[PDB]
């Protein structure tokens, strides 16, 4: 029952097993900030260098980072006609510019990969994952991002995305960010247990932001989690999600996509475009099972049983 | 036999604790590279199949043998040399190296003499491993590590 | 070397209030799951139903109980019926279909008493039903428009509830 | 909750019947075992037969005939593998049933009587199995019918208690096994317990003394091998010289080598000779000679 | 809900009776055991004999005679298989009954006392069995009768607690036996406990010390083999020269081998001789010689 | 519902009584065991006496005295079979009753504490046993002795794998009663006798104030015993010497006779060999001992 | 969850801690290692200044010592004097670093542990000078809760250490022992410990110094195979028996005490 596991029990679990410690998170941000400052200085010495800016784009900049963070996400804006159009060569171009940008790193420490270029530190630091953005001077750093899922160019503004998130964190001081981590932690466990389960982190943040805009209370983690789960099952991800932070709702018009969660920066860009019906069923089944568990824990007669229900949502690391 | 009773504490990769622990360990730098290489090739052999298509499209038999390899790596050595610390934390380096999530199942054989218990603990460990590994089949969505 | 071992078992326990609360707890879960998708039954009502089910399961008076929505004298999905049985398999609550047409149906509960309830003297019922939350009107049994699916069984020490879910025809 | 017949006793066999009669008569070289076994079993059904014999031949020996009847009706079939212990034990009731003009029911004891680990469970399962044996015979006690209790996996149930590698419940299961045998002898019931073992030495000394007769099964000699091969090689176009060659080769080739068993000849040699010819060739003398020389007899126990 | 007598106690045997009498007389070589058992059981029902014996011979010492009576009434019969432990234990109450002009009832403890597996059942069943024995013996308390409690497979019911493989319940049952024997002894009830075992060494050391006497049984010697064969071979037409070769062959053929038991001769050897002649021939010395040479005694525990 | 008193406590004994002091007198070679056990029990029932002793000889040494007084009220008698463990414990209360001039009641624990196997029954039966013992002691002036005749069955080690959870719980309830008597100042003491000291739980073993070991008698002990017991049998001193020799280890590895072996086996066998026709003979008494072998011992 | 209910409270440097540290006998080697290991854990800056003064060029040696998880495990027999060391060790460390230290002992459940750690980190963050948490005596979630609280203190650059007193090392959780920076073992009492143990208890028994010396010898390891008297044996068996043998008709005598010890046999090792 709720005496055995309450909101506090979920909050303390998030610090111990879900959240990334603040001391580790600030240290991770300092690796990126050093690379950013090196880019500013080199750009000052050479105004014609293509790499005009580097911006942190990931969860660490969002304040939604998980204890299981793979690496630091930063976006570098490429300028000038020299940049090749193909995906393979644009990455190589970026890596070559990056090596020239950082003389102290070895050439082999900068490694192009499928949809990004990675800078790996020598000793005990996380690799920095750099997504190339094609920039032509548009306001608010809008450009052509490289999609990490398929490599297609997406026209959006990462600094505006960050403002969107921070507006919701200002709407719910600490809770909105905490519910995003709890949902992302659940999704990561679900990805390994359920085949055809796919759920994007940015997307989870967009769905939770809509519920926060709708008046859902985030002060209670079990209640807010159940609302996020009850939305997914009730809606079945067939209801389009659109935000009027930067454009009217009318501007989207009609799209044939099965799942429609629209970039609040660009009405043409649909975050859920790669989601299929087989993906959608797997999300709903997990959202159904997750909601059954949290409700079963509310009526559970003993703490031993109440913990076991929560372990269906958060895995073995939850001990209550 | 319950999963909790069998497998002690399950370790989920990547994670900053094992990443930091693995960096701290010293004297096993040559082993770190090999073990991370060998494990990465066994749990994620998909890269070889794209490699094989460009170079040797006709050779189906050859790529099958790499997919069918018995995925056993043995750590034999004098106790206290730091190989248990390596075995437990090596999986975090393989997760980041392969960009995939990994769960680690640790079994302690020395921790009764009852007949059939050896077979009970060993077979049940492989059954939970194969259950978890089958859900990740397709690139694989993840990997499983039985220690 | 190696060895074998023998074991002893404790005396089989009489069905108790804890056992009754273990099964009734899973029922209240299914009613709350149903409320989340169909707005009924109420939180305060769920407790009264759970507390009634404990009294009746502990007394052995119960045979069958049904909760859900009905049009006229016919249950419609969602509708959950639990049947007392002697026999062990215990399952987690849930598996409630959402999005079904509630239409002009309303929530209703119907309960069928066991053979033991019918034989017991009425003075005896009152001592066993001393702690009941509310009195219950009788003898208006509904039907089932759709077919019946047995999806879950909850089992205590001695006794079990076999649940069937009403499935609308498509 | 009394254990049921099926859990304790597998599936009973009834006599007389066509199948057991056919199998018993196919046994080669067990003639002295059949007569011995039918004498003991026939004397339990009808005691008068031996009493009449005493009068005609030894009238003065009044105590002697009483000793034959009062023994515990236990016989032990022991010897080499594939020698006919299980086949003779199963079918022997048939020849007894037809000669004594009665119907015989054979209860084959199940290995479920060992239990699944509860304290005392084996002792109560083994005990209850003898109770059923005694119930069935108590109704039958000239005898209206006879009951046979078969224990083909006998070394697993009765193991010498001196062995260190066994539970206390294993030793109590031997004692329960003993007392059940004593219990059948104390009453007049027409029931006989037959048990077969691959290793006679593994059996408990307290069990072995209660054995009214111990029958030793061995691998076939030249005569028994000749009759057995000649009977089943008929119709395969194999001449007298060839069957004689096969009889030589299916024997011990050294003091160390054990020689062919009964089952090795019937259930290995002959079908392998057929399978080599099957399905596009007839049985050839040269094929049969190749098949015998490939094949080796089953290794024997060290004891 | 107490357990029933039939659930714990097999079939009761009553004395005096003509069968136990006739069975006891058939036994060969046990005359010293019969005498010691009659002395122990006779003093149990009637303690006066030793007190009258004291006056005539050792009047000044009554501690010593009091010592004979106050000890626990447990007698253990142990030895080789088929040597008369069980026959003597069952029929000895008959001889005592006639000599003391008393009725005696024998209670055979069943192996059902171990139970079906629930905790405390063995301790409950064993203790219950003693309560029945104590209650019946209390009614007969010179006592107007005696009660004999027989435990035919001692090693299963009483095992040394040092053995690791047994369960905690098994050691708890051994303790229930210990307290039962002490319980009968503390009261003056005319009840005795007799237990037979093939394996004395398996029995618990606290069981052994409480035994008033331990009687050892062995396989028959050359003389004992002669008396047993000569009585059994009456009417078989075998002269004394043939039976002499049977006595030699029923003896140990190897310095380390055991030789025939009592059971070997009466229940195996002589039956096999008869049956080979049966049904078409008389017993032949040539045949009697052949069945014996083929036969081997039953092996022994090491 | 509370179990009955007789359900748990067998037959209660009171001291001073004539039978106990005579049974205690018959013991031979336990004089060292008697004194320590009588002193410990006397201090456990009456702590005022050691204060008087301190003033006479060592009035300053308060801390020394406290180590004795503050020990738990548990004494375990363990050793070989037939060594006088059970005899000494049942009758030692009389010697404590007479020295302290108070009457004492002995509560012997039955095997009914194991019970019928209902869950929680063990815990309740053993707890109720300590409750009754405390009840009687709390009202006391008098002394209450709790005796466990077979401790190895009632409080076996919980580490051992072949035992139920109800079984371990009864051991746990047993630990709690000893502590529960110890906290309070009640005039109560717990005696338990076990053949096997290694079978007892380690938590019990550390709790016992003292462990007294009982062994098989030595040359001097057997001699003293044999004289008192063989009195008036017309056996000369030269004969009893040979009986002392024969009732010892006949091999370095063999154990030798226990006390019970001499008093309940050898002596009746000597007399029964003469009974009823002849007097006790040196020749016969020497022939019975040579046949007889001592009781075996645990590994 | 109240600070009063969780722990007594002792501030270092205080005079009582210093004087009890002088009382401790036979633990001098433990006192140094426990002070220096605790000193480096709370104040990393302290060793670095020593390093640059004596071996500034060297960095590899200090870096192993610099980074260790902040748990110290004190393991010994019951009444081994290990508890007395931990209560006063904070004072010794204080004088080394010349900074104020505050100690929180702990009673002897998940919720009780978490607050103790949370209270410890709260105070320890603000001081930035250290804070000593002592769990004086030592379900799975509580074990986890203790593991988690150590991890928090180790991640953050916190001057805080955890002292844990356990009677035996066999059953310590493997995750717990990996986190302990140092494991201290307290063996059976040495000559220095056994004397002061016996000298206080034998006070007023009329036993001269020569006698108590011979008792120290007899309660000793003897052959390297033999273990020698434990603390429990002397205080709970030896000294009681000495009094019991004299009671009630005689005083204790040097001869009587000698006979008790020679007959007494020390308890075997594991
Ligand atoms: N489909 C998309 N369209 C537009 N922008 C995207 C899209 N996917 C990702 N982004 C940008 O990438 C950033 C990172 O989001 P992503 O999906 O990589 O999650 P994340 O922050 O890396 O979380 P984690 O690192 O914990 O997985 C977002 O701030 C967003 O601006
Ligand atoms: N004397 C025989 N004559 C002919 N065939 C025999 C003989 N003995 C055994 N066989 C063959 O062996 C087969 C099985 O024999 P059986 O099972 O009796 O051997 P067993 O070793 O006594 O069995 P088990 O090993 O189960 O006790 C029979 O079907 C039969 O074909
Ligand atoms: N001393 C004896 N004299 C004559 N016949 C004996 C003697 N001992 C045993 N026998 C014969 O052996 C048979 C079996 O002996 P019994 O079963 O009574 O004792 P036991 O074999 O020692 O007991 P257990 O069944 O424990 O081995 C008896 O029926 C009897 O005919
Ligand atoms: N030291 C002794 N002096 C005189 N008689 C003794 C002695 N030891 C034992 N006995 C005699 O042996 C008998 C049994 O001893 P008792 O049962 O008291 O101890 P125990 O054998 O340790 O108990 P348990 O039954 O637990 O073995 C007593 O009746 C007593 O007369
Ligand atoms: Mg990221």
């Amino acid at each position: 029952s709720t005496e055995h596991v309450d909101h506090k029990t979920i909050a303390r679990f998030a610090e111990d097993k879900v959240n990334l410690p603040k001391v580790k998170a600030d240290d991770f941000r300092e690796q990126a900030k050093r690379l950013q400052n090196k880019l500013e200085g080199y750009l000052s010495d050479h105004p014609d260098f293509s790499l005009k800016r580097m911006i942190p784009s990931g969860s660490l900049a969002k304040g939604t980072a998980l204890r299981s963070l793979n690496d630091i996400d930063v976006a570098v804006y490429i300028s000038g006609s020299d940049a090749p159009q193909d995906l393979r060569g644009l990455l190589d171009y970026l890596a070559d510019r990056l090596r020239k940008a950082f003389p102290n790193f070895s050439p082999d420490q900068v490694k192009p990969q499928t949809y990004s270029v990675t800078v790996s530190f020598r000793g005990s630091g996380l690799d920095v994952d750099i997504v190339p953005v094609l920039y032509s001077g548009l306001p608010d750093w809008r450009g052509h991002l490289i999609s990490q899922e398929d490599g297609s160019f997406l026209e959006t503004s990462i600094p505006l995305h960050l403002d969107f998130i921070k507006a919701r964190k200002r709407a719910a001081p600490k809770h909105f960010a905490q519910v995003v981590r709890l949902a992302k932690y659940w999704a990561r466990l679900m990805k390994q247990e359920r085949p055809n389960f796919r759920f994007k982190s940015f997307m989870i943040e967009l769905i939770l932001a809509k519920l926060l805009d709708n008046g859902v209370d985030f002060s209670n983690y079990p209640e807010a989690l159940q609302a996020f789960f009850s939305y997914l099952v009730s809606t079945e991800l067939r209801e389009r999600i659109v935000f009027e932070d930067n454009y009217p709702a009318s501007k989207i018009g009609t799209l044939s996509d099965l799942v429609q969660i629209i970039d609040p920066v660009n009405p043409v860009n649909n975050v859920a475009r790669l989601y299929t019906q087989s993906n959608v069923d797997a999300i709903i089944d997990a959202a159904m099972d997750a909601g059954d568990a949290i409700d079963a824990a509310f009526y559970a007669p003993t703490k031993q049983l109440t913990v076991t229900y929560w372990q269906k949502v958060f895995g073995s690391s939850f001990q209550g | 036999p319950s999963l909790d009773e069998l497998f002690e504490r399950r370790i989920n990769f990547p994670d900053f604790e094992p990443q930091e622990r693995l960096a701290r360990l010293v004297g096993l730098d040559e082993h770190k590279d090999r073990l991370s290489k060998i494990l990465g090739l066994l749990v994620n052999p998909y890269g070889i199949q794209e490699w094989a298509k460009k170079y040797h499209p006709d050779a189906r038999a050859a790529v099958d043998t790499v997919l069918r390899r018995p995925p056993l790596v043995v750590l034999a050595g004098d106790v206290g040399s730091g190989k248990t610390e390596l075995a437990e934390t090596i999986g975090d380096a393989v997760a980041r190296q392969e960009d995939i999530d990994i769960t680690l199942y640790p079994l302690s054989l020395a921790t009764q003499g009852r007949v059939g218990e050896m077979t009970q603990l060993v077979s049940a460990a492989f059954d939970y491993t194969i259950e978890a590994a089958d859900k990740l089949k397709n690139k694989a969505r993840g990997a499983v590590l039985l220690l | 070397n190696a060895s074998s071992y023998s074991y002893t078992v404790a005396e089989t326990q009489t069905f108790s209030v804890t056992h009754a609360r273990h099964m009734a707890a899973k029922v209240a879960t299914d009613l709350r799951r149903m409320q989340r998708f169909y707005g009924y039954p109420s939180d305060a009502d769920i407790e009264a139903y759970e507390e009634e089910l404990v009294v009746f399961l502990k007394a052995g008076y119960l045979g069958e109980v049904s909760y859900g929505f009905q049009k006229n004298n016919n249950w419609i999905e969602p509708t959950l019926r639990y049947t007392a049985g002697d026999l062990g398999t215990d399952d987690d609550p849930g598996k409630i279909r959402p999005g079904k047409d509630v239409s002009g149906a309303s929530f209703y509960s119907f309960m069928t008493y066991s053979s033991k309830y019918l034989n017991a003297t009425q003075s005896e019922k009152d001592t066993a039903l001393k702690d009941l939350p509310f009195k219950r009107v009788g003898a208006q049994s509904p039907g089932i428009n759709g077919y019946l699916e047995n999806d879950k069984t909850y089992s205590a020490g001695g006794r079990s509830l076999t649940r069937t879910s009403v499935r609308n025809f498509v | 909750v009394k254990p049921s017949l099926d859990e304790l006793f597998e599936r009973r066999i009834n006599f007389p019947d066509f199948e057991p009669q056919e199998r018993l008569a196919r046994l080669v070289g067990l003639d002295e075992h059949k007569d011995r076994l039918s004498k003991i079993l026939g004397l339990l059904v009808n005691p008068y037969g031996i009493q009449e014999w005493a009068k005609k031949y030894h009238p003065d020996a009044r105590a002697a005939v009483d000793t034959v009847l009062r023994r515990p009706p236990l016989v032990v079939l022991a010897g080499d593998v594939g020698s006919g212990k299980t086949e003779l034990a199963e079918t022997i009731g048939d020849a007894v049933a037809r000669q004594e003009d009665i119907d015989i029911t054979l209860y084959p004891l199940s290995l479920a009587t060992r239990g699944q680990g509860r304290v005392g469970e084996m002792t109560q399962l083994v005990s209850a199995a003898f109770d059923y044996t005694i119930e069935a015979a108590d109704k039958l006690k000239k005898a209206r019918g006879a009951v046979l209790l078969l224990i083909d996996q006998a070394d697993a149930l009765a193991q010498s208690r001196e062995n260190a590698q066994m539970h206390h419940e294993d030793r109590a299961g031997v004692n329960a096994f003993i007392r059940g045998i004593d219990r059948i002898a104390n009453q007049k019931l027409p029931a006989a317990v037959l048990m077969c073992t691959n290793r006679l030495k593994a059996l408990d000394p307290a069990v072995q003394r209660r054995a009214a007769e111990i029958l030793t099964f061995s691998r076939p000699n030249d005569e028994q091998r000749h009759y057995l091969l000649h009977s089943k090689l008929t119709g395969l176009g194999l001449n007298s010289t060839a069957v004689e060659e096969l009889v030589r080769l299916t024997g011990p080739r050294d003091p160390n080598s054990p020689g062919f068993t009964f089952s090795d000849i019937t259930q290995r040699l002959i079908p392998s000779i057929i399978l080599a010819a099957y399905p596009y060739n007839a049985v050839s003398v040269h094929s049969a000679l190749q098949v015998v020389n490939k094949m080796t007899p089953t290794p024997a126990f060290i004891d």
